[PDB]
């Protein structure tokens, strides 16, 4: 009658991504664990761009767009920062934001590549992922014109905009051999063996399971460079716990009002 | 500015002797002479000291403890004669 | 989990049945001592107060118990008025038991509400009613406040005086009422009023019950209010003399004992005189025992000097007569407590006429010994222990009578029936620890006692066996004869536990008779199961054998000295290998290993020095003369190649001396014996250094006279005495030989060699802390900076600051303060630049005092360099007297340093 004992284990880890397996857990909880990675993993990304003077061939709004999508290293300072719309202060304060500056004046004959390395930050903890490999391109500049802007970056999360989404790609699956027979193959010969399959060469089709439920879910989360994958997963779980706690508190108050 | 309020009992020449000492966390001790006007005299040999002590320092990551104590000088050297108290201080760095 | 655990009990408190409600209520002290957080404590007590206010009159009893159990946690309540209102709201309930419970609870809350006038009033009201079960609780609460408040006690004392002197209230309650008058110590006027009340109360109720209660209560009062003790003592003495009630006399004794134990000096002369007269008059043995116990307690303290203070012969003094008569009185207990006073007076006060009393005492001692020899009763052994303690005190205080007492004790060794023998042997060993002639000549008789052990007892052969081993080793100064093999066989044929043989081996090694140690440990080696003990035993065997080999030294023969030293070092090295192997994460033998390793270092220094001085004749003069003209030698005054080696070895010896300093200031745990031993070794090292420096190097520069008190017989062990003798010999030689010859070291080599031989002559003594460790203390010191899971360095913007929050807790395994009690912790923090004054700009210290067991300290570190940094924190505990006592884990943390690119560009442009 109680939630089963979830059991997990990692296959291998790397800066690029993390691959792991979950055992003794339900499909719905696994799916929610996935969804939280895509949606509810807050990070720091540029969100307020003020342009003193723009003269390149990319119109200003395009530059604001591109600066929006650059990734920033937010290993732990994300916890310290507190949402902008929620922080009570004058406009932006060092607690609820971070400041970036970008001034470039191409004066040489050759075209200059205005690139992310030129974005001067205020706090060393956060910088474009490329800094700390080729640079992320912003806009090319001909001799003569200039680009001067000041940006403020804040803490958001997936729902608000996809520039806050750090999970480059999540591969979620289970029953690599359709044992549960959720899916049906009219010609199971044609389909390719899943890399996680354990079937023989001839069979290539697990037997039907009269009694069973999805188990041993497989996860492969690839970071976009904003956060280490392990930190991503931990933050996902912690934020989901926070949400559940909020729901419990509100509904307890509702029950007390009811009675 | 930290308001400092104290009661001094049975002291001769309080105004020329008593001095407020502030020990910062980092091991530096600053001596502060209160003004001759800071010493009220409600009753016989029982003075009150009211003053401001000015604290300052660069930015700290977290709150710290600044110790405030009352010293007695002589004519050369000093004697603590009071219980040190702790005050929480937090200098944040400049804003925009 | 701290918040969750509370609501889990909350729902229980909300359960319907008093079963679950009681289970919840009595479950809190667990949660408190699990989570001492003040927020949780306050939240808990609010619900406890509410369930007390609305309860089933048994939940109230449970809550009363909870309050009486978790009293230390009460002070840390932020919200007091609400809680006290809840508790006090059930004092108006008409139920005479619900009033009694609440009065008890208030009494249990004097600590946090000691000035509440409404509580004071309610208690003073309930104190005069008709319901026994509430009056007997109001009495308790009144006694509780009368200690933590004054303006309540002033009113109470008057109330109680009236309410005693009114014929109301039964005698049973009048008994409970009087003790409140203990806590009238707040003011002198309170004490005077209470005493005036007593003088009438005792005469107005001359019962036995009331007298027994009142006299004790007000002797406690006199102890507390230290202004009328002279008055209290004379009243007690009058009641001792006059009242015939045996019980009242016995209370008088058991009360005068407390007063003589707390404040002995105030006792005047006539007080002691009258007490002695009363002790003489009584015909009753038990009362005489009581008075003599009181007198024995007084004698040890300063009171005796005042009593024998002049401005009547001491023989005219009655105290002497009582002492003498009781020294021979029939009863064993009376005789023991008599000899006590005699010994104390003889040791402390030294008058011309008292010398005959020395003979009187010493002769009474053997009478006591023979009387207690064979009784074999618990009281008999108690008296015997007291007698032997008196013997030890007499001997050590006065060396004159040591020879007298020792021979007697030896003669009783024959007649002791194997029960008192252990005690007597302990006494003898303690005595012999001072003077050697007390052990040197009595070799055979002790072994005659030893040989008959196997047959004269079977129940506790082991303890007397080990004791006899200790005494025989102490007596044997140089080595062991056939007596040795006789001991070996005695053990073999007689029942001999492995543990026992180990203890005899330990004592042998401790007293220096290393010859027996190697033999015994060899027998041990083929024993034990775990490898750790085998390695430890083997290491100890090798050490003992090396010491034995060293002992075979010949006076003034440099040839054999080098070979013997080399051989003994060839063995210590195996020993160190084995010992280092014996270590484990548990009990890593730090002191044992380090002390012995530095011992090998010492002996190597000695070998190098002896080789150098011998090489003095190794064509040394040839070098200096050939290099430069001998006259006005540039290399040195009569320069020689050996000058460089003499500088080298002098430096090495000083360094070794300081390494003993490191060991000593690192132990902090051993008793006062091992510390003196280590200091002694450091003294030897520094002695050789001073000798070589003041005799070979510039002697005129030193030109220091050994003008200090020397040779005072204050040493605590024969080993120390012998070392002090050797030091004095070396100094008296070197002072004479300072200027006689030129630095060319004609005979100076002879003096150095003789000093080395002397220093090696006294074999060694592995001290207690080496074997068996007591008073285990440690500092956990888990600093809590920005935590760093791996060794990955931590970041700081470089422009602002860093704060550490070094947290430390001190943990005691054994008796917390057996010898030294921690008084302060001198945390010293330093930083260094990892990649490279090496950047010690941030090097500071704070002396935090641990208030209960826990001390936190905020440390601020400033630094503005790119590279990583190492942060070192050193504990340096400090004890009562004030000493460095360097200890502490000495943990390190790595910290990274980075700068904002904003400032980076600013600096670049500038
Ligand atoms: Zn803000």
């Amino acid at each position: 009658p109680y939630a089963n004992q979830p059991t997990v284990r990692i296959t291998e880890l790397t800066d690029e991504n993390v691959k792991f397996i979950i055992e003794n857990t339900d499909l719905a909880v696994a799916n929610s664990i996935r969804r939280v990675f895509i949606a509810e993993v807050p990070i720091i990304a540029i969100d307020w761009v003020q342009i003193d003077a723009n003269s390149s061939v990319l119109h200003d709004e395009f530059i604001a767009h591109r600066l929006g999508l650059i990734p920033l290293t937010s290993d732990d300072i994300v916890d310290k920062l507190q949402y902008s719309r929620d922080c009570t202060c004058e406009e932006f304060c060092p607690e609820c934001s971070v400041e970036f500056t970008l001034d470039v004046r191409c004066n040489e004959d050759q075209t200059r590549h205005v690139t992310s390395r030129d974005l001067i930050s205020n706090s060393p903890r956060v910088i474009p992922v490329t800094s700390r490999q080729d640079d992320i391109l912003i806009v090319k500049l001909r001799k003569g014109q200039e680009l001067r802007l000041r940006a403020y970056a804040k803490k958001g999360f997936g729902k608000e905009h996809a520039k806050w989404n750090p999970t480059a790609g999540v591969a979620f699956e289970y029953d690599p051999d359709n044992a549960l027979r959720h899916t049906v193959y009219p010609k199971p010969e044609e389909w390719p063996k899943s890399e996680y399959s354990e079937l023989d060469e001839d069979e290539s089709q697990a037997p039907y399971d009269p009694n069973g439920k999805p188990e041993r879910f497989y996860y492969n989360v690839e970071s976009c460079g904003s956060l280490r994958p392990e930190t991503i997963v931990l933050s996902a779980l912690s934020g989901l716990k926070k949400k559940l706690s909020d729901l419990q508190t509100q509904l307890s108050h509702e029950i007390q009002s009811d009675v | 500015a930290l308001d400092v309020d104290a009661t001094l009992e049975h002291v001769q020449d309080p105004q020329n002797t008593v001095k407020v000492q502030v020990l910062y966390p980092d091991g530096q001790a600053q001596m502060i002479h209160p003004k001759p006007a800071d010493f009220r005299n409600p009753g016989p040999g029982r003075h009150r000291l009211i003053t401001q002590v000015y604290l300052s320092h660069t930015a700290w990551t977290e709150a710290c403890q600044v110790e405030v104590r009352l010293l007695l000088a002589y004519n050369e050297g000093t004697i603590p004669f009071s219980k040190p108290v702790k005050v929480y201080i937090m200098p944040k760095p400049a804003r925009r | 989990d701290a918040n969750s655990a509370l609501m889990e009990l909350d729902k229980g408190l909300r359960s319907g049945k008093l079963g679950e409600q009681c289970e919840a209520v009595v479950r809190f002290p667990r949660l408190f001592q699990k989570y001492p957080f003040p927020i949780l404590i306050n939240s808990a007590f609010l619900k406890l107060a509410d369930v007390f206010r609305v309860g089933n009159n048994f939940l109230r009893l449970c809550v009363l118990k909870v309050t009486q159990q978790s009293e230390k946690h009460l002070e840390k309540i932020l919200n007091v008025d609400e809680f006290v209102k809840r508790i006090f709201s059930v004092i108006h309930s008409n139920d005479p038991v619900a009033r009694a419970i609440t009065l008890r609870m208030l009494g249990s809350l004097a600590s946090i509400i000691p000035e509440r006038k409404n509580a004071h009033h309610s208690i003073r009201q309930s104190l005069d009613s008709h319901d026994n079960v509430e009056v007997e609780a109001a009495v308790f609460a009144a006694a509780n406040f009368s200690a933590q408040s004054k303006d309540f006690a002033v009113g109470i004392c008057n109330k109680i005086s009236e309410m005693i002197q009114g014929l109301a209230t039964p005698v049973d309650l009048k008994l409970k009422l009087i003790p409140i008058l203990q806590h009238m110590h707040h003011d002198a006027i309170l004490a005077s009023s209470a005493r005036q009340l007593l003088q009438q109360l005792v005469t107005s109720y001359p019962s036995t019950k009331m007298v027994i209660v009142s006299l004790h209560t007000f002797t406690l009062l006199a102890a507390s209010s230290l202004v009328d003790t002279p008055k209290q003592i004379q009243l007690l003495l009058q009641y001792l003399k006059n009242d015939p009630r045996k019980a009242v006399k016995r209370l008088a004794i058991q009360d005068l004992k407390l007063l003589a134990n707390k404040t002995p000096h105030t006792w005047s002369r006539e007080n002691i005189q009258a007490l002695c007269e009363c002790a003489l008059q009584t015909p009753y043995d038990s009362l005489k025992l009581g008075m003599l116990s009181v007198l024995s307690t007084l004698s040890g303290t300063i009171a005796i000097k005042h009593y024998f203070s002049i401005v009547s012969s001491p023989r005219s003094s009655d105290l002497v007569k009582l002492a003498q008569e009781c020294c021979y009185h029939n009863n064993r207990g009376i005789a023991a407590h008599g000899v006590r006073v005699l010994t104390n007076i003889t040791v402390s006060c030294q008058e011309k006429d008292l010398l005959a009393l020395e003979q009187d005492a010493v002769f009474g001692l053997e009478s006591l010994l023979v009387l207690c020899s064979q009784d074999d009763s618990p009281g008999a052994q108690a008296t015997l222990k007291i007698a032997l303690n008196c013997m030890v005190k007499l001997a050590k205080g006065r060396p004159h009578l040591s020879q007298s007492v020792v021979e007697t004790l030896l003669t009783q060794l024959h007649s002791a029936q194997d029960a008192a023998r252990i005690l007597m042997c302990h006494c003898l060993a303690a005595i012999a620890m001072q003077l050697p002639v007390l052990g040197d000549g009595m070799l055979g008789d002790l072994m005659e006692l030893y040989k008959v052990i196997g047959r004269s007892a079977t129940d506790k052969q082991q303890e007397l066996l080990v004791s006899l081993a200790t005494v025989i080793f102490v007596a044997s100064q140089k080595a062991l004869s056939v007596e040795s093999k006789a001991v070996i066989k005695q053990q073999l044929e007689s029942v001999s536990n492995g543990w026992t043989v180990y203890r005899i081996a330990r004592q042998a090694s401790r007293m220096g008779n290393h010859d027996m140690a190697k033999e015994l440990y060899q027998s041990l080696l083929t024993q034990v199961a775990s490898e750790h003990f085998y390695f430890w035993l083997n290491s100890l065997k090798e050490f003992s054998h090396a010491e034995q080999c060293l002992t075979g030294l010949q006076e003034e023969n440099y040839s054999s000295a080098l070979s013997c030293i080399a051989e003994s070092l060839k063995f210590y090295h195996k020993g160190i290998a084995s010992l280092t192997a014996a270590s484990t994460p548990l009990n890593p033998l730090s002191f044992q290993c380090e002390f012995v390793k530095l011992r090998i270092d010492l002996l190597q220094a000695f070998s190098q020095l002896i080789c150098t001085c011998n090489s003095l004749k190794t064509s040394p003069p040839p070098a200096i003369a050939t290099t430069i003209a001998m006259t006005l030698g540039n290399d040195l005054q009569r320069c020689g190649r050996i000058s460089n080696q003499m500088k080298q070895s002098m430096e090495e010896f000083r360094s070794l001396a300081s390494r003993y300093g490191d060991l000593y200031q690192a132990s902090f745990d051993a008793d006062s014996a091992t510390l003196r031993n280590v200091e002694l070794q450091q003294q030897s090292c520094l002695l050789i250094s001073h000798a070589i420096e003041a005799l070979i190097l510039d002697p005129e520069s030193a030109s220091f006279q050994e003008y200090g008190s020397t040779g005072t017989a204050h040493a605590d062990s024969e080993y120390e005495r012998r070392m002090m003798s050797v030091y004095n010999h070396v100094l008296e030689e070197v002072e004479s030989l300072n200027r006689k010859y030129t630095p060319v070291s004609y005979m100076h080599t002879a003096c150095l060699c003789n000093a080395i031989i002397a220093l090696l002559k006294v074999p060694l003594s592995f001290q207690r802390y080496f074997f068996q460790k007591l008073q285990s203390t440690s500092i956990k010191l888990a600093l809590s900076p920005s935590p760093r899971n791996p060794a990955e360095p931590i970041a700081v913007q470089n422009n602002q600051q860093l704060a550490l929050k070094v947290e430390g807790v001190v943990q005691h395994g054994s008796k917390p303060g057996l010898f030294r009690k921690i008084q302060s912790v001198c945390l010293n923090v330093s930083s260094t630049l990892q990649s490279k004054i090496d950047n010690m700009t941030n090097e500071m210290e704070q002396r935090v005092e641990p208030h209960n067991d826990y001390f936190s300290t905020q440390f601020l570190l400033n630094f503005a360099i790119l590279g990583t940094h190492n942060i070192t924190v050193e504990s340096s505990v400090k004890d009562a007297n004030g000493i460095v006592w360097k200890t502490g884990p000495r943990t390190t943390i790595f910290v990274k340093s980075l700068e904002d690119p904003y400032s980076q560009q600013i600096r670049l442009q500038q």
